[PDB]
């Protein structure tokens, strides 16, 4: 209250009032890169360069790609599944890891049908089968 | 059978162009976030070299207007709030040409400004041949510069601005190809997958340019150390520890291939130093490198007077003005906080001085790290104010930083002068 | 599976691993709790790099709630199809110089991988 207390003959406040310059928290060492990522494919990238913010990679390039829209629609090659039409290579880059030749088989849909395979058809039991004795 | 499919289904899209396009743009950004040190934030900022070549090719007179210059100087470095950059890290390759030379120009115009040394690389294109592995053959890159091809890019090395650029020759194997015998695709808990083969054999299967070790030992020279000491030669600096080599059996025994890109001999890792170039040496069969020269492209001129030449010889020197811009970075950012206490020429002279002084020595320390936390030698710091102007003040600083071994001749003799009481004539 | 989904998705935050908070911050850290002491893998790790980061999460674990992490590495590590054909290599210490393992000398350079102990050989249990 600003209209104060009436005093009396032995008013004792106690300061809890403290003054000083605050405290300055020290710089990261910024390091910026620039170079072709997405080829054009992202939605930092996607729009104008007036407007692009900054990455950061606080957690790590693989969770910092995936919040970017990294797809692809490159045709390629067809040697799996039936009718015409180019095999169509068509997902979005999560970890960098997805460059693996074996994460690839199992993102490309097409290709996964021969892999799906090799879990069964490979699966077959022809030695406990075989192993018959009496 | 059906492994003769893959290995035939997923090797026509690994070899496909675009597709390792993207392997080559990411496992180079996979291999800068390796690290990961207690203060030293990375970014990134996925942009095509067209989209700057449009950018100071247009602005180069006006580059305070350049969309980048706003988005590194006033927006971070400037603004008070923001936290600035250092050492900007160019992933793409320069030729001789007369339009990436720009590019190097208008960056080279932000990085002076916003100070951060723009590190880039520069591609095979410049020597004039079709194969990096052939530089070997040239004599004396000293001796090439003076052709008349590069007139153009003589005068840029004279530009004030190139006194940041620091380009890097030599490229490093970033993936090993995929064999079963080595580097084996993991496969899935089932899919058997590792049996798996990829096709190639000279060299054309992705690399990646040193600039990225080159920023990476920066990065290390801080976490460490606190300054860029720590980047140069075996013992000091650029070391770059355990490189992805490359092995193949193709009649012989699994003969090895060397991690880099070309050999550097003793005499290329110095004539490469001249010419304003880094180069990336590597150590025959140690699967390693490191960084003998760190120099700008700033051209080191000679001079009659030892002073000048000395002079000319430290500023070209990439490793100090990396330096030099961690006191820009702490000038206009910390004394910002009193920008509207009263203070004299007496008082800014002790606030500049007292934080520089923890810094600078003339003992050395035992070890390199432990003598590199103090990067300069001396200091003056002449402040004064100006006429006119009441609350205004000009500064003045000037550092020495401790001047690193650059080499050295030696003439051994058999004197036999020296002890005469052996082949003196009194006997 | 269970794990690996969990430190390959808090490498870069370990603290919000649904692991390390039944173990650091569970049992270590708070008062009444009774505290671990040297975890003990149960599992076969290979040189893949999925399996690398499932000792580079456990070992930063470890390394904070202070507990060595003890495993087993499977033969599928020194490329051999039978553990009893290593015998045959000379020294591994040139082995480890081959290219295929560069991802693994990279981790033996991380601390954290000062609490991780694997083991070679396995008994016969039955």
């Amino acid at each position: 209250a600003k209209n104060k207390i009436p005093n009396s003959r032995l008013m004792i406040n106690y300061e809890t009032n403290v003054d000083g310059v605050l405290k300055k928290k020290e710089l990261p060492y910024r390091v910026l890169v620039v170079g072709d990522l997405s080829k054009g494919r992202s939605v930092d990238a996607k729009k104008e360069f007036a407007d692009r913010e900054v990455r950061r990679v606080n957690n790590g390039v693989d969770r910092v790609l995936e919040e970017m829209n990294i797809s692809f629609d490159f045709e390629a090659p067809n040697f799996v599944s039936k009718d015409p039409s180019n095999l169509k290579v068509n997902y979005r880059i999560e970890s960098v890891k997805d460059f693996r030749p074996d994460a690839v088989a199992k993102k490309v849909p097409e290709i996964r049908a021969l892999l799906e395979m090799k879990e069964i058809l490979a699966s077959f039991a022809k030695d406990i089968e075989n192993n018959r004795n009496l | 059978v059906i492994d003769k499919l893959i290995d035939l289904q997923v090797n026509s899209i690994i070899s496909n162009d675009e597709f390792r396009a993207l392997e080559q743009e990411w496992l180079k950004v996979q291999e800068v976030c390796q690290e990961d040190y207690d203060n030293v934030e990375v970014s990134i900022l996925d942009v095509k070299k067209e989209e700057l070549q449009y950018d100071f090719e247009r602005n180069l007179y006006d580059i305070s207007s350049s969309d980048f210059f706003k988005k590194v100087y006033v927006s971070e470095f400037d603004q008070y709030g923001g936290e600035p950059y250092g050492a900007i890290l160019g992933l793409y390759n320069f030729e001789n040409t007369t339009n990436d030379i720009i590019w190097l120009t208008g960056m080279g115009m932000v990085a002076k400004n916003s100070h951060a040394p723009f590190i880039a690389s520069i591609d095979k294109s410049f020597f004039g041949v079709k194969d990096l592995s052939e530089i070997t053959h040239i004599k004396s890159f000293e001796a090439l510069l003076e052709h008349p091809r590069y007139k153009e890019w003589n005068d840029f090395r004279n530009l004030d601005v190139a006194a940041y650029i620091g380009l890097t020759v030599g490229d490093f194997m970033l993936r090993q190809p995929y064999n079963p015998e080595n580097n084996p695709v993991q496969y899935k808990l089932m899919e058997g997958f590792n049996e798996f083969v990829d096709y190639d054999k000279n060299e054309s299967y992705l690399w990646g340019p040193a600039s990225i070790h080159l920023v990476k030992n920066m990065m290390r020279s801080y976490d460490k150390t606190r300054w860029f000491q720590y980047i140069r030669g075996v013992e000091s600096g650029g070391y770059v520890k355990n490189l992805v080599a490359c092995v193949y059996d193709n009649k012989g025994i699994l003969e090895t291939k060397s991690p880099l890109n070309v050999l550097f001999a003793d005499y290329m890792e110095l004539s490469l130093a001249n010419i304003g170039l880094i180069p990336f040496v590597s150590e025959k069969g140690t699967s390693n490198a490191c960084f003998f020269s760190v120099n700008s492209a700033k051209k080191v001129e000679e001079f009659v007077d030892g002073f000048d030449s000395a002079n000319s010889r430290l500023i070209a020197n990439l490793s100090y003005t990396m330096c030099i811009s961690r006191i820009s970075h702490y000038i206009k950012c910390v004394i910002r906080d009193k920008i509207g206490s009263i203070v004299d020429v007496e008082s800014i002279q002790k606030i500049l001085s007292d934080w520089i002084s923890e810094f600078v020595t003339t003992v050395y320390q035992p070890t390199p790290l432990e003598m590199a936390r103090y990067p300069f030698r001396n200091v003056s710091i002449e402040v004064k104010t100006i006429p006119g102007k009441p609350g205004w003040y000009s500064c003045k600083i000037n550092v020495i930083p401790h001047i690193q071994f650059e080499g050295m001749n030696t003439t051994m003799t058999i004197d036999t002068r020296l002890e005469p009481e052996l082949f003196g004539t009194n006997n």
